[PDB]
RNA sequence: AAAACAGUGAAAUUGUGUGUGGACCCGAAUGGAUCGGGCCCGUCUUGAAACACGGACCAAGGAGUGCACAUACACU
């Protein structure tokens, strides 16, 4: 869609190329089918996750959390707020420098386009702008 | 207020985001870059980077910071007027006594290219201006002229800061 | 209705299928995978040959333990077999293609066999008795068969 | 053919050296830093002149990228061995290859 | 004992086509050979990779609960 907060323009591209791509897969998961991926902390007697060994991989903690300024911006530069009214924009307009807003999944087409033509008048950003309704 | 708003917007004061903003902005700002001293005009130097590497040149002036503005001879080894990054530049003691008139500007010789220019040569009056200065304090002296048309070759041999230029 | 495997158009094609056939599927593989890319004239001419014993049926992933023959190095390999109750089906099969092709229009000639396909179908269940009063599978493994073949651009 | 003139041109104004090693110990590797030796320089003292210089690493045979760049961070031994920087991570497969020395020194940003 | 809708139609497992590898995971890369680190989990045990036991594969079900009587804490 190619746009951006107009506050952290000359920054969001840092900011982005800064973000961990680390993925926590659940230990053997790789090795029957049976386990899902989805995290879960190691606690037998022998394991080798568990008792940190070299070459075994990385566990959950609090040192990987982000700094408290940049936790939940979109690659935009905007945090997201969801609605499914006309009367949930309403709520955005002291607000619309730092938030935008995603119309909820299940909002259908012809109740969607009088959500779009609130939000030009009021001028807020919404993400799902194409949505369903590019026909 | 709407059930909305009153969940997901808590989780941060973004009001605060301008701050950290130019922290970060400032931290990675480029390092200044010292224009050097050691270049007088009419100093014959080395050409180490882009197109034209290998040949000598004579410099003329500092240009804009960094960027320095040199002239070939297009009779003697075909190069004409450029500009380049002052560092790309090897010195030699050898002084030439030209002075110039007015200030000029060329196009910039980048370190990365995709082609040679073959072809497609023309000079203007301020380029032959400035070789029919350059050329008479050159043909007055023994092999000068045969110096600017052989390219420069480093020393296979031993460790180049032992060498003098 | 039938959604074949792959997209060809029908202009310049000509295609069978059947369901729940009564020949045997890993045998029935094994004479497939040896037929494709072949020009139809060639493939029933081939066929004809393993009926009579002149030539094999090359195998290489249903293989295991069986017998080396010197009719086998038309294809580099050393283990061959003649499978009749496959090769007489299949044989028909293709037989009825260059029917459905003089009658569409197109030549007899210039037809290479493109899509060639075998699926499982479900199993139909049998029993044998054994020693010390146990009882024992002694099912029956038939299988489903698609074809289409289309004529040469040259 | 520009391939064959870029590298000539390369030839008649650097200094030639080769990649051995990435960083290491006995046991782990640091492949951020890599090191290499120059031609005819064999004491520290005489190493630590091209602390700062740039390097580059040329591959005609690439599809990406034709050529990377560096810089050299500091002497590494007593026989005149030195640490260098890269854009990029050395793959084990680039090690033996040959490097240029460019006899101008660099700023670590610019790289 | 099993067996609901002539709905939807997951995983194990099979064939065909197209790609990538020679058991696989973590870290780091190339146009390209690969480099470094890692023994199979659960469980009793001073001590398990064990020549200790359980585990062929996938889905669904599957184990600190209710009442009575004294009790210490928090809240009214």
């Amino acid at each position: 869609m190619d746009i951006v907060n107009p506050s952290l323009s000359k920054v969001i591209d840092i900011i982005n190329k800064g973000k961990s791509k680390k993925q926590f897969k659940r230990f053997q998961s790789w090795r029957v089918k049976r386990v899902s991926e989805s995290w879960r902390k190691p606690r037998g007697i022998d394991n080798r996750m568990r008792r940190k060994f070299g070459g075994a991989p990385d566990m959950p903690g609090i040192g990987y959390k982000k700094p408290n300024a940049i936790r939940f911006l979109l690659p935009n530069g905007y945090r997201k707020i969801m609605v499914a009214c006309v009367k949930d924009l309403e709520a955005l307009i002291s607000l619309n420098s730092f938030y935008c807003a995603e119309i909820r999944h299940a909002v259908g087409s012809k109740k969607r386009i009088e959500i779009l033509e609130r939000a030009e008048e009021l001028g807020i950003l919404v993400i799902n702008k194409e949505g369903k309704l590019v026909k | 207020q709407r059930l909305n708003i009153s969940n997901i917007k808590n989780y941060y004061t973004a009001d605060d985001i301008p701050a950290f903003a130019e922290k970060l902005l400032e931290l990675h700002k480029p390092a200044p870059i010292e224009l050097r001293t050691d270049l007088v005009q009419g100093n014959v130097v080395v050409v180490l980077e882009g197109e034209y590497a290998s040949y000598r040149v004579v410099y003329l002036s500092r240009t804009e910071d960094n960027k320095a503005l040199c002239m070939g001879l297009p009779s003697i080894n075909g190069i004409g007027l450029f500009e380049i990054d002052e560092r790309f530049l090897l010195r030699t003691s050898i002084v030439l006594d030209i002075r110039l008139d007015k200030k000029y500007r060329a196009k910039e010789s980048k370190r990365s290219f995709k082609k040679f220019n073959t072809k497609e040569k023309v000079l203007t009056k301020e380029e032959n201006d400035i070789e029919e200065l350059l050329l008479k304090e050159i043909e007055n002296e023994k092999f000068m002229k045969k110096y600017f048309e052989t390219p420069y070759e480093i020393n296979n041999t031993v460790d180049f800061y032992e060498i003098n230029h | 209705a039938h959604k074949y495997s792959c997209d060809i158009s029908e202009a310049t094609s000509v295609r069978s299928q059947y369901n729940n056939i009564k020949i045997k599927f890993k045998n029935t593989r094994e004479v497939c995978n040896i037929i494709k890319t072949m020009e139809l004239n060639k493939a029933i001419a081939y066929l004809n040959d393993v009926l009579r014993f002149k030539k094999c049926i090359p195998v290489f992933r249903f293989a295991k333990k069986c017998g080396r023959t010197p009719q086998a190095k038309e294809f580099g390999t050393d283990k061959g077999k003649w499978p009749v109750k496959s090769v007489a089906f299949v044989k028909k099969m293709l037989e009825d293609l260059l029917v459905e092709a003089e009658k569409k229009g197109l030549g007899t000639s210039e037809l290479v066999i493109k899509h060639i396909q075998v699926n499982q179908a479900p199993k139909i269940y049998g029993r044998k008795h054994g020693a010390f009063g146990r009882i024992k599978p002694y099912n029956k493994s038939p299988s489903h068969i698609e074809v289409i073949a289309v004529k040469r651009e040259h | 053919m520009e391939v064959i003139k870029k590298i000539e041109l390369k030839e008649r104004v650097c200094a030639k050296g080769t990649l051995y090693s990435h960083k290491r110990s006995k046991k782990n590797i640091y492949p951020r830093y890599s090191l290499i030796t120059i031609e005819n320089v064999k004491t520290r003292e005489a190493a630590m002149k091209y602390v700062g210089n740039a390097v580059e690493l040329f591959k005609p045979e690439s599809t990406k990228e034709e050529s990377i760049h560096g810089i050299i961070k500091a002497v590494h031994g007593r026989s005149g061995a030195v640490r260098a920087k890269f854009s990029r991570n050395i793959s084990p497969v680039e090690m033996g290859s040959k490097v240029y020395i460019k006899l101008y020194k660099m700023n670590e940003d610019e790289i």
